[PDB]
């Protein structure tokens, strides 16, 4: 019976199509479903439920993508994550992802996308400096906030703007955790020359998987960028480790990441049109996995077995035009044992 | 909007004027229409015509593709008449410009039996037939036959398209009555595709011969026409209750 | 990141002077594929070949299902107004004769969901569960099942 | 006697749900909608309270934790609305079984 | 370890960290760091493989165990033309660009839904609403190509063809279309992108076609589009169009809404799933008239009244009418909805069966009253359903089946031949051995 | 008559729980989850409100008792979630007995 | 619907019942009015607040005027309002004597 | 759900049958994590020993 049903499902799916339930049903559709779940129904009731559904649809479909991030070192594979913002005058944000590797001959199948999902963690970003990232292989949201604060103990009370960088991550069950906070007022004032109103402050984030860290850059939008560090005063850096501690980057460390400038937002030369470029995962010259789990195998005649094969550390070095790969602590155990028999 | 052509053969769709602008200079009102476009497609809105005859005219000939812009002879109303079983029925159409016979069918009974198109005016006497065409492959449908001579009168007087007519008797697999006859021309002239506007007492006619943005591909499928901006001098509108 | 043509050329010839094709490897599990071509294919190549074979099998199943669905005599039918004949349907009908129009009623042994099909699948998959030398082989304990 | 019983039960079955039960279910639905209607206002209050409200030579007054309180409030409102909808559906199903 | 063409073997005789105890129990071997000169890797699509094998055999030649693996090495590529970026036009449409390709990101149906919502909801769910145009995706134009039918003399054996673009963004070529040659003409409508400042002054973009006989590029062998100061893309006169049948440009054409784009799910929910769910809920509560009214937004055998005339289309749902597929991997899991999404004809059949169910329920309800008028009404409902269904067919292939042996039916050769024929049909179209010789 | 009664009761027993009851139970579960989800936000608001919010030459403005109020709020939320879960389980058991 | 007027008398059915607005409007005096752009109803008003300029030894106050605009959604709810500052225009056209 | 602990047919890992019998590592290696199981009436404590 079960084999017959499974086989028939392909040829005659209409026998198992249920209008009231479907894999991938959107939340608003369910809300409508409970809105019309009473025993007796009238035309006006169904029309009102449909109007509520229309309200939800209008809210969702007006979203505009504000930030993107590609989880790879090149555009050939990986997943792209988008964060978008509503039209209304509220701080409501949604996120989704797409699989760009499914592209073939220009067009993408509709199933490669993912439905918008709301973010509810009390985000109040400054303008449009909010973006997703993937650090420690789970989704993170990073944004900046602005407050007006006056310095204490000054006879002429003067005020200024304090900028705070906030980072949060998505938990297993879909909830969002409390955000880590850092002070980046000095960096913003340095890269903007104390004119944040006239210049468009921009934020970029990348995930250095090789060293297990998160790189954050704050800069001023422009037509083009030179190499980081040294005399270039337009870019400031920041490094975040796994435990939440931070470290302000110096010139020597800043010059290391000069190749990331190609993933920054720019002003188009032909027509002053703002173009946003999705950030990318960073690597030095080539990306290799940090470890490799060999697995286990069975010997001849079910007599011996190798187990615990593992290479925990793999490093790469690209010097001049030569790439060298170093494997550290390649180990495996051999044991005389049969995988179940009289032997 | 959209409309249905004569005899449920063609249809105009997607007619839309997305931009309409006005300009009142001195005492003259001018109206500009931007991107006046519409698509024309050969299709029937539900009948034997769309199912059979249109698909018959979309088939490729033997002198090389095309079959567009030719003259055709079709039947007014065609109905199943008899036979061993009611298949899709051999629906036949005549191409006068190349003297072709194009026949379509829905299904076939069995591949082993020999099959050939047979056209007789009496449907009973095999020896009274006027047209006989053997299917070069046995298990094929929607073919052309290339009569090769001007036999329009013979086709007109021959009803009862028969899809059987073997050599072991008659064995009429299917038969269809054609009733009336119509002659059509699928060719078009660029001077007959026009937009006419009435503004009070003024009449303006714009033909595609000079106001077309780009003439579409000459094919039986959807053909979209688009027009460059059109100017109308609406200085003679009769305004009643501030609306004309 | 590989090319299926190159791997097929590496595996070819198929003992019959022919180029190996994805259909010939329908057929066997990933472990069997890795074992047979252990000398010529690495891990990644075997994995890619297995994925390609699975994808081809699924595509063929979908194509056959679509062709059968569009040719169901039951929908003839006020819904037939929304049915269009495709080039693929014509090609299939020309190649396989009247197979696509040869529907059968449920409960007949010829149906693909009849117990005959289930038994055929069971015999096809379970025939090679033991080596021919072993006395537990299906063709050894019950020789009549093949007939 | 049996005929009288049949007439009574047939009348009860034909009547089905009277007007009072319909009104009760409509009230529960309206309560769910009204409870849900306050989330946008809560978010607006939270975002508005963050602006400083004292001036002169002693500035400040911003309420730092307004947004988090607003989010907690909207989630509580969603929970209440879900409870009301569950109650309405349960009542309807009980009537059907009866 | 195999890296491209280099092979390195490291034995435990000299690369062992510490030889373990010689015992029948577990013996763990650990190695000092190993160096591999991977300067000969073949990078295709900025990724190359690296193979590692652990081998261990005793003096008897028995293999104590063999483990194989493949490592992936990715090349970092931050070239400006390989970094996807988001842009927004003046019309409000957002598109994400990668290399030459562009993808629509947002939608604008919400703004236009208000006109239909001001009147009754019957205005919202119409084919006219679903046929609304969309703003163009950035800067570019539209084009129409007519592909001639397949002939062996000029096309050559296999019936496959491709269309490539060139001289946009970079000076290389990227595939923009792929398809199979058939026996009839093919009409293809495409959106050709165009950058702000063209690279080649003469020809702003080039499109060419390749097949088996001509798998090259050539010079001036295809439409070369050039854009004037004010729109109006034109074809360069010195361009050979022998391969194509006819190439035309559409200077103002605006494509309608796409039901295969990023927002396909919301379109399908608004236009198909929601009225069906409402109809099902109304039917479950024996509200027949409202259920019919709600299902008429999708299918109605009597046609649809538009502007006072019967509409030419049959199905009110545009994706159903045009049979637009919006799923590429329907068999990844057991899911009837995914299969139906891959081929939306099953949705047509499901809607038809729902309508028949409603009619039969109406008939039964009328029958259960025993009044003569109720009996006549039930008769009318049943007659209408029977007329809609048609006449049922009979068994055809039951007596044509030759009973095979169990070994024969499970033969691997038969399945392999059938699968090969199916693959050749789907991917090619070669008709060698046209008749299948049904005795096999 | 007896056969009709048997058919009716067999159908009712086979049908078991219809869709409305499933929807009601799922709604109660979701309500419990949403109620529980606010504790982290309450704690964050409490810890954020302790920072001073006025400046100039008259500083201060900290809300001293923010943390304790946050703790009271989270405990009330836990109580509400427990009540919702108890209601859901009771309804399920009643259906089983029926 | 004023188009229904016939020789001066309007049928009572051409009117529409009053409907409440619940979006926390606090207009200044009587500067509140409806409008229709983007073909849906909008409510636009102005508000007045008392604000002092920071960083001035003699603390002087003034009136800040804010223009607020909101629109009516499908299900009858009102959206959050857009806000703009029009203090300079008000002071210019009124000559600082509001 | 129970196949994550015990499965008579074995467990497929990397496309091959795994050599172990029990999927739960402490059960497979028989690791004892309780030294005083008889201090009170408790079947779980004894099983843990």
């Amino acid at each position: 019976s079960t084999w017959g049903g499974v086989s028939r499902l392909v040829y005659y799916p209409e026998n198992y199509i249920d209008p009231t339930q479907r894999i991938g049903q959107t939340r608003m559709m369910d809300e409508l479903l409970e809105n019309i779940s009473q025993s007796k129904l009238s035309r006006d009731t169904v029309e009102d439920a449909f109007k509520t559904y229309l309200t939800r649809f209008e809210t969702v479909a007006d979203l505009k993508v504000v930030s993107a991030y590609h989880d790879n070192v090149n555009s050939n594979t990986g997943l792209t994550w988008f964060v978008g913002q509503t039209r209304e005058n509220l701080p409501e944000y949604y996120w989704r992802n797409v699989d760009i590797s499914r592209m073939q001959a220009g067009e993408l199948a509709a199933n490669a996308w993912k439905e918008w999902t709301k973010i509810d963690t009390a985000v109040n970003p400054y303008k449009d400096a909010i973006r997703p990232v993937i650090f420690r292989e789970r989704l993170h949201l990073i944004w900046v906030e602005k407050e007006e604060v006056a310095k204490n103990g000054t006879d002429p009370v003067e005020t200024y703007d304090r900028f705070t960088l906030k980072l949060a991550f998505l938990r297993h069950d879909g909830s969002w955790s409390a955000p880590w906070s850092y002070d980046i007022t000095t960096q913003v004032e340095a890269v903007t020359d104390k004119k944040p109103d006239t210049e468009r402050l921009a934020l970029a984030a990348s995930g250095f998987q090789g060293e297990d860290t998160l790189l954050v850059f704050v800069y001023k939008t422009g037509k083009s960028y030179s190499d980081f560090g040294g005399s270039n005063k337009n870019v400031a850096g920041m490094t975040i480790y796994g435990d939440g501690s931070f470290k302000k980057m110096e010139n020597t460390a800043l010059s290391r990441y000069s190749q990331l400038k190609n993933t920054f937002d720019i002003i188009h030369t032909q027509g002053n049109d703002l173009v946003r470029k999705a950030s990318y995962r960073f690597a030095q010259d080539f990306e290799v996995p940090a470890s490799l789990n060999m697995g286990s195998a069975i010997g001849d005649d079910s007599l011996t077995v190798m187990e615990n094969g593992n290479i925990p550390q793999i490093t790469s070095k690209y010097s001049s035009d030569n790439l060298a790969i170093t494997l550290h602590n390649a180990a495996f155990t051999v044991r005389y044992d049969g995988s179940g028999n009289v032997i | 909007g959209s409309a249905i052509g004569d005899d449920s053969l063609t249809v105009m769709e997607n007619g839309n004027i997305p931009q309409i602008t006005s300009k009142y200079s001195s005492d003259n009102l001018a109206i500009t229409l931007h991107n006046a476009a519409f698509t024309v497609r050969y299709d029937g809105s539900g009948n034997v015509i769309r199912n059979k005859q249109i698909s018959a005219m979309k088939l490729t000939g033997v002198d090389g593709k095309s079959q567009y812009g030719n003259a055709f002879i079709i039947a007014n109303t065609v109905k199943h008449y008899g036979g061993y079983s009611d298949l899709g029925g051999p629906i036949t159409v005549y191409n006068k410009t190349k003297n072709y016979i194009a026949s379509v069918q829905g299904h076939l009974m069995n591949a082993d039996y020999t099959r050939r198109l047979i056209l007789t005016p009496v449907e009973n006497n095999y020896y009274a037939r006027l047209f006989e065409f053997p299917f070069s492959p046995n298990t094929i449908l929607n073919t052309v036959f290339t009569v090769g001579s001007n036999k329009t009168s013979d086709f007109k007087k021959c009803s009862y398209a028969v899809d059987g007519n073997n050599s072991q008797g008659f064995q009429i697999f299917s038969s269809y009555q054609s009733s009336g006859w119509l002659d059509i021309d699928t060719g078009i002239n660029n001077t007959d595709i026009k937009i006419t506007v009435m503004a009070g007492s003024k009449t303006h006619t714009f033909t595609a011969s000079d106001h077309i943005a780009s003439l579409p591909a000459n094919s039986f499928d959807a053909m979209p026409y688009t027009f460059k901006p059109l100017e109308i001098d609406a200085s003679s509108l009769a305004f009643t209750n501030n609306i004309a | 990141m590989y090319s299926t043509a190159v791997l097929l050329n590496k595996i070819s010839p198929t003992r019959d002077g022919q180029t190996m094709t994805l259909a010939d490897l329908q057929y066997l599990s990933f472990s069997e594929l890795r074992k047979i071509f252990d000398d010529q294919l690495s891990w990644g190549e075997a994995r890619h070949l297995y994925h390609e074979t699975i994808e081809q099998k699924k595509n063929n199943r979908l194509l056959e299902a679509r062709i059968f669905t569009r040719a169901n005599p039951q929908l003839s039918g006020a819904i037939r107004l929304g049915i269009e004949r495709d080039s693929v349907s014509r090609s299939y009908d020309e190649m396989f004769g009247a197979r696509s129009s040869s529907f059968v009623k449920p409960g007949s042994v010829a149906s693909m969901f009849s117990p005959a099909g289930y038994l055929t699948e069971l015999y096809r998959e379970a025939k090679d569960l033991h080596f021919s030398s072993s006395a537990y082989h299906l063709d050894n304990r019950r020789p009549d099942l093949a007939d | 006697s049996a005929q009288n019983r049949l007439e009574k039960y047939q009348q009860l079955y034909d009547e089905d749900i009277n007007h009072g039960e319909q009104r009760a279910m409509s009230l529960l639905d309206a309560a769910a909608g009204q409870s849900l209607a306050g989330q946008v206002l809560s978010i607006a209050e939270g975002v508005a309270d963050l602006v400083p409200n004292v001036f002169g030579l002693a500035c400040g007054g911003s309420r730092w934790g307004a947004a988090l309180r607003a989010s907690a409030s909207v989630m509580s409102l969603s929970a209440t609305a879900s409870q009301y909808s569950a109650d309405k559906i349960s009542r309807s199903e009980a009537y059907r079984r009866r | 370890v195999m890296a491209g063409s280099k092979t390195h073997t490291f034995t435990a005789s000299d690369h062992i960290a510490s030889l373990p105890a010689n015992s029948f129990d577990a013996m763990p071997y650990t190695f000092k760091p190993l160096e591999i000169d991977a300067s000969s890797l073949a990078f295709t699509n900025n990724i190359a493989p690296l193979d590692i094998v652990f081998e261990t055999k005793a003096k008897d030649g028995r293999v104590l165990g063999k483990i194989k693996q493949t490592l992936s090495v990715k090349r970092v590529n931050y070239n400006p033309e390989d970094i996807l970026f988001l842009r927004e036009t003046h019309s409000g449409a957002q598109y994400m660009q990668l290399g030459v390709y562009r993808i629509r990101l947002n939608t604008l149906l919400a703004s236009q839904l208000v006109s239909r919502a001001n009147t009754g909801i019957d205005t919202i769910l119409t084919m006219e609403t679903q046929r609304l145009p969309e703003p163009p995706l950035g800067e570019g134009f539209y084009a129409t190509f007519v592909i001639p039918p397949y002939n062996l003399s000029t096309h050559g054996d296999e019936r496959w063809f491709k269309l490539y673009i060139k001289h946009v963004v970079d000076n290389n070529s990227h595939i923009i279309y792929s398809g199979q040659l058939t026996d009839t003409n093919i009409n293809i409508t495409l959106f050709i992108p165009l950058d702000d400042v063209p690279l080649n002054q003469d020809y702003h973009a080039k499109v060419y076609m390749t097949f088996k006989k001509s798998p090259s590029d050539g010079t001036w062998w295809g439409p070369h589009f050039v854009r004037d100061d004010k729109g109006i893309v034109t074809i360069n006169p010195k361009s050979i169009l022998t391969h194509f049948e006819s190439v035309n440009v559409l200077n103002n054409y605006s494509a309608p809404m796409d039901f295969n784009s990023a927002s396909a799910l919301y379109y399908w929910e608004l236009f198909y799933y929601t009225p069906m769910m409402c109809f099902q809920r109304l039917l479950q509560e024996k509200q027949f008239d409202e259920a019919t009214q709600w299902i008429n937004y999708v299918y109605n055998p009597a046609g649809y009244i538009v502007n006072g005339e019967i509409a030419p289309w049959i199905w009110n749902c545009r994706p159903l009418e045009e049979t637009t597929s919006w799923n590429a991997n329907p068999l990844d899991a057991i899911d009837p909805d995914a299969v139906a999404q891959n081929d939306p004809m099953h949705y047509k059949i499901a809607t038809f069966m729902r309508l028949l169910d409603q009619l039969i329920l109406r008939g039964d309800m009328a029958y259960r009253e025993l009044t003569r008028d109720a009996l006549n009404e039930a008769k009318m409902w049943y007659v209408r359903t029977l007329e809609l269904l048609g006449d049922e067919p009979e068994d055809y292939g039951s007596q044509q089946w030759a009973a095979p042996s169990l070994s024969g039916a499970a033969s691997q050769t038969v399945q392999a031949a059938y699968q090969q024929d199916l693959t050749m049909l789907g991917r090619g179209g070669v008709s060698k051995n046209l008749r299948t010789a049904n005795s096999l």
